[PDB]
């Protein structure tokens, strides 16, 4: 829940990295248009961007009392 | 005042569809430019150094930033040409070459074709013949313009021919490279050009409006003419430090631009594939054959015969492409189309070609 | 959760555009709380709400490539 | 072949620092435009031009690339090669260049008072006109900067508007620091031309601007070409597409809503002025401030910089240690700042920081 959020500081660097990865993952919307269907190799590359992004977003939530 | 029309403005098919608009093919920003947009969202990069590198990239003397190729044509005609002078240009010139000339208070002379249908190739040798007929009148020619690649057929012209003639008659030469600089390699001194204009949002992977004006040292004192009240701010440049988003996207995409020009044949390979594969249906490539640019103009008699017996008239071709996630074609027009596959992945190139083959076959 | 386990799937354009917008809306916190970026109990709840919803959308993106 | 200063460019302090620079306060993109940026960073304009015409109470309106371009559009289509353009002495540098690009002459209007008000003598406009007409010189345009970019002094455009109507000379109102922050009435101030910047006061990205005009000069400004009877001459094209124009149409509901809350932006400004005049600052310009642009005289800053520290760069460095930017390094004799669009908590942070700077630096 977000209601359990405690006071804290936002990690600008981790947010910049988290938003950068989603920008790099946006290229797949262009290069794989319009079906957007990935194979096994394209999925591994794409999901690697989504996972690393969440790893940065989790570090952001850490400064507000969220453990993982 | 209704503000509802600005709320849901974030609705587009720019990622769910494959755009085949030739104007927007070379203006697609990479991921490195999108990051720069984020960093300068609110709106100090090395501007001075970028202007030296872009000059070396074009092998020119000097260079300055503009708001497109529209500005670049007006800057020279207003700083070099005197009010009333004549501008001799090719017949396949872009509309902005006439509007800017009329804004700079000048006159325009057109150069005919070497052959019309289907090539529509410009007679580069006929340039001298037109000037002589103007000087014998005698009107004074102040500028010689040549669209390196036109925006109707995408034909390439030997700019050195016109540049060699311009030098013999001692008349300035503006080489329009809106469809040239950024895609294919261009050499300023080699084509003997005095001025070179570019379109950053059409061929240099930048966002609109943006452009570059490269010129020789001969006219450096006129273009970069400083003001009197302010001995720093340039007159024709309006003393702008060139800040904002389009200039940043240009510098951010510059290493991508400088690297994709060496792989230009790989983009012509895509282009020539499309021509040689669609000509099995009934399409006929207009312009110079084979294609020397990504901008292709197919004559489509087949699409006309289907449009005469389809419920959606001539809008059937625009609708059938929407079903397959493809855009960039003028709706209602079936007599001839204008597309491009520059930058597209080869998987997407096959997707486009195979789509059209299924349209012409299913619609009888 | 490894990216190497990624199996062929389709990218959800709608669910991806929602994840981006949340990072864009949360990007206002980086501006309106500069330079210390130190939030309180209410600002954190408001901020973490966006990041939690963001990852929730990213997890639905991974759900198309053999994830749960 | 460098390619080194283009890879590591994606780095700034736009989010890690508080920007006090006046030229960028009203040009900060809201989360609305940021989403529109995402949608259109590659590849209802006709309805927007009508609404922006109602927003300024003007007859017509055209998109430009800043107030820089718009002021050249009027000077190139109306004036002759040699006509005089009478403007105030607090004019922007783009007013002298755009006139010289159209090959015009410049006549300046003296102050009503110099230090420390620097208020433009609006009644002096009538006098300057007569001094040029008697010498045979022909006046083509009357320019008036609504709010100057040096002190931020708001002038009564209705005064110069009447004088421009009596002499029959076209009136251009420079609203680069005006339109977008505060409500502007075109017909009330008796204006014939109004220019506005999108990246300075309309929360857009550069280059962005707006040119407004009456139906009297609608044919001169929107004069079409001969070869192409559709494409406008002075606009070079009816397209006018790009990234800035998108941000302007998306930030428009924000701007049209933030002009109504202009008095809330005066409260932050006057708070900064009153609270900083305690530590030893003195506001130049029209008192009290009616614009977010403030210019302080700082004798205390110049004294601390004298002995010793790192000279005039001590103030800029002390602000960087606290996460504040927007002040020119090396300049201690005076400072120019703006708190437009800043949260009140950030307004208190700036004031309390500067107070602690001059205190800790004795």
């Amino acid at each position: 829940s977000y209601k359990d959020a405690k006071p804290g500081k936002i990690d600008v660097n981790e947010f910049k990295k988290a938003i950068y990865l989603l920008i790099e993952a946006d290229d797949f919307l262009y290069k794989k248009a319009p079906k957007h269907e990935l194979n096994e190799e394209e999925a591994k590359e794409f999901c690697k961007l989504i996972i690393k992004c969440q790893e940065h977003l989790n570090k952001i939530l850490a400064n507000f009392g969220f453990e993982f | 005042i209704n503000l509802d029309k600005y709320k849901n403005l974030t609705r587009s098919l720019t990622r769910e569809f494959i755009n085949l608009n030739p104007i927007q093919r070379g203006g697609i920003l990479p991921k490195e430019a999108k990051k720069a947009v984020y960093e300068y969202w609110d709106g100090c990069p090395p501007i001075k150094d970028f202007l030296e590198d872009i000059a070396k990239f074009l092998n020119m003397d000097c260079a300055r930033p503009t708001h497109g190729a529209r500005e670049g044509k007006f800057i020279v005609m207003h700083a070099i040409c005197k009010e009333g002078d004549y501008v001799v240009l090719d017949k396949n010139a872009h509309y902005t070459s006439y509007v800017a000339a009329e804004r700079a208070k000048l006159n325009v002379a057109e150069v005919g074709y070497e052959e019309e249908y289907p090539t529509y190739k410009i007679n580069l040798e006929g340039y001298k013949e037109v000037i002589d007929n103007l000087e014998d009148k005698g009107k004074n020619v102040g500028l010689i313009l040549l669209t390196h690649v036109d925006g109707e057929y995408g034909n390439l012209n030997d700019a050195k021919k016109v540049g060699k003639i311009a030098k013999e008659k001692g008349i300035p030469f503006l080489l329009n490279c809106a469809y040239t600089v950024g895609r294919m390699p261009v050499n300023g001194k080699e084509v003997k050009a005095d001025f070179i204009v570019a379109s950053g949002h059409k061929s240099m992977a930048a966002s609109a409006p943006c452009g570059i004006l490269a010129f020789s040292e001969e006219f450096s004192d006129k273009i970069t003419k400083t003001s009197e009240k302010f001995p720093v701010k340039e007159i024709e440049m309006l003393g702008c430090t060139s800040r904002g988003l389009p200039i940043v996207t240009l510098m951010a995409s510059f290493p991508h631009v400088v690297e994709r020009v060496k792989k230009w044949d790989e983009e012509l390979k895509k282009t020539r594939y499309v021509v040689d594969e669609l000509e099995k249906i009934g399409f006929k490539q207009l312009g110079i054959k084979p294609k020397e640019h990504d901008l292709i103009k197919f004559e489509t008699p087949v699409l006309d015969e289907i449009a005469k017996k389809d419920k959606r008239r001539g809008f059937f071709f625009y609708d059938e492409l929407k079903k397959r996630g493809i855009g960039g074609i003028r709706a209602g027009v079936t007599k001839e189309i204008k597309m491009s596959v520059y930058g597209l992945e080869w998987e997407q190139v096959e997707y486009v070609v195979n789509a059209i083959k299924e349209i012409v076959e299913s619609c009888k």
